[PDB]
């Protein structure tokens, strides 16, 4: 079924950077943004960024420009965030989450939404725990 | 980093005052009169080169306007 | 060779902006305070109230 | 970076109750939003898109509505398997914006 | 505010390298050059208006420079 | 009124000079390049030291 599917929990050291795979099934890779979006445990969600598997080009959030890059992988169907410089605020739960109208690239944001925005794929998301 | 797009090239003629109207229409000719008190030959020599273009007498101030516009500007 | 930094050209932008129309902003809307507008106009639908 | 005031914080009801959530965005975000029921740690459960609609295999209990920039989710009835942290989030400018939750306790 | 007074009014000419001498020497060919590029028809209106001028097939070239270079930097 | 402060003019005066010389200044002390200078020299003093 159209599902996605993470890599496990993992910790690392502040000042590292840690690798957040997200590995498509049941649909056309190509065809769907992979949106990455954060949550901490004692606060809401919040949206890291947007990948296309297509040409893997990239967009983020202003709390985060410099700190977070996302590859692609057309081949085996997953995508890879690399969030580096990290510290004890990026402690939280890593989720990807599709959200259509991913034609060609980069948003897509005045024309058609919904359905998945982005709510169906995510898994089971990923703990990142930074600490020693 | 010389800021050369002067936006007085395409400015926008609305029924507001701009951005620097009162200050815009008077900067080029004080500019211009400014460099001649500082260069007061130049005038002496612009109307000898001048007064060999054109066999005229009405072309010579044109050669004169162009020159001594030419030069506190595009030099 | 050295560098040079060359420093803040705000001002000199400023200079540079001799002919642009200033506007403002409430949030996300940018207001502008200039422009005009061509407009038919239906005078139909008109009473005087007070015949 | 449209701030989304998710109104209230937390609440509790019984077992059939009718419950209403309000979402305000400080700018206009005319109909995109859509709502969220996340249980704590798994795969959540689907409500609404575009801020009106339900997605095929979503009990019909849930319904959403709004027009200019105040959003209201409502549960028509609410069941034992229905509490969750609710978000509402934006779609318009993109640094898409998350409501900051509401959560439900069963009587 | 607009800083008139170009220093190359006055630029010493010692055996170092100036100021900015390496970015002034092209900086106002390529100012006409984006005026020229933006400003198009301006070029035909000039042309126009130089061969009126003159009547010796060389001095039209003359002020089509001088034209054309009044036209980006003191306008 | 549109009270404009008008900014901060560096690069406006930098853009300025393109005919200046750069020194540098260190407990006043201002040292400087790009000098000449018609010192006329003396010989007669001078001797190939052990011919």
């Amino acid at each position: 079924e159209v599902q996605l599917v993470q890599s496990g929990p993992d910790v690392e050291k502040p000042g590292a950077s840690v690798k957040v795979s997200c590995k498509a099934s049941g649909y056309t890779f190509t065809s769907n943004y992979i949106h990455w979006v954060r949550q901490a445990p004692g606060q809401g969600l919040e949206w890291m960024g947007v990948i296309n598997p297509r040409g893997g080009s990239t967009a983020s959030a202003q709390k985060f420009q410099g700190r977070i890059t996302m590859t692609r992988d057309t081949s085996t169907s997953t995508v890879y965030m690399e969030l580096s410089s990290l510290r004890s605020d990026d402690t939280a739960v890593y989720y990807c989450a599709r959200g259509g109208r991913a034609l060609f690239y980069d948003s897509y944001t005045t024309p058609r939404d919904g359905g998945s925005w982005w709510f169906d794929p995510w898994g089971q998301g990923s703990l990142v725990t930074v600490s020693s | 980093a010389v800021t050369l797009p002067s936006h007085s090239t395409r400015k926008l003629q609305t029924r507001s005052q701009t951005w620097l109207e009162s200050r815009e229409y008077t900067k080029h000719l004080i500019r211009v009169e400014n460099w001649i008190f500082r260069n007061p030959g130049f005038a002496l020599a612009a109307a000898a080169i001048a007064w060999l273009l054109g066999s005229s007498t009405s072309q010579k101030v044109i050669y004169l306007v162009m020159i001594l516009l030419i030069a506190p500007a595009y030099s | 060779q050295t560098v040079v930094v060359l420093g803040s050209q705000e001002g000199a932008v400023h200079t540079a902006l001799a002919g642009a129309l200033e506007a403002e902003m409430d949030g996300a809307k940018g207001r502008l305070s200039s422009g005009h507008l061509k407009c038919r106009l239906k005078m139909d639908k008109l009473r005087l109230k007070g015949v | 970076d449209i701030q989304l005031t998710q109104s209230p914080s937390s609440l509790s009801a019984s077992v059939g109750d009718r419950v209403t959530f309000t979402c305000q965005a400080s700018q206009d975000i005319r109909k995109y939003l859509n709502w969220y029921q996340q249980k704590p740690g798994k795969a959540p459960k689907l409500l609404i898109y575009d801020a009106s609609n339900l997605k095929t295999g979503v009990p019909s209990r849930f319904s959403g509505s709004g027009s200019g920039t105040d959003f209201t989710f409502t549960i028509s009835s609410l069941q034992p398997e229905d509490v969750a942290t609710y978000y509402c989030q934006q779609f318009d400018d993109l640094p898409i914006t998350f409501g900051q939750g509401t959560r439900l306790q069963i009587k």
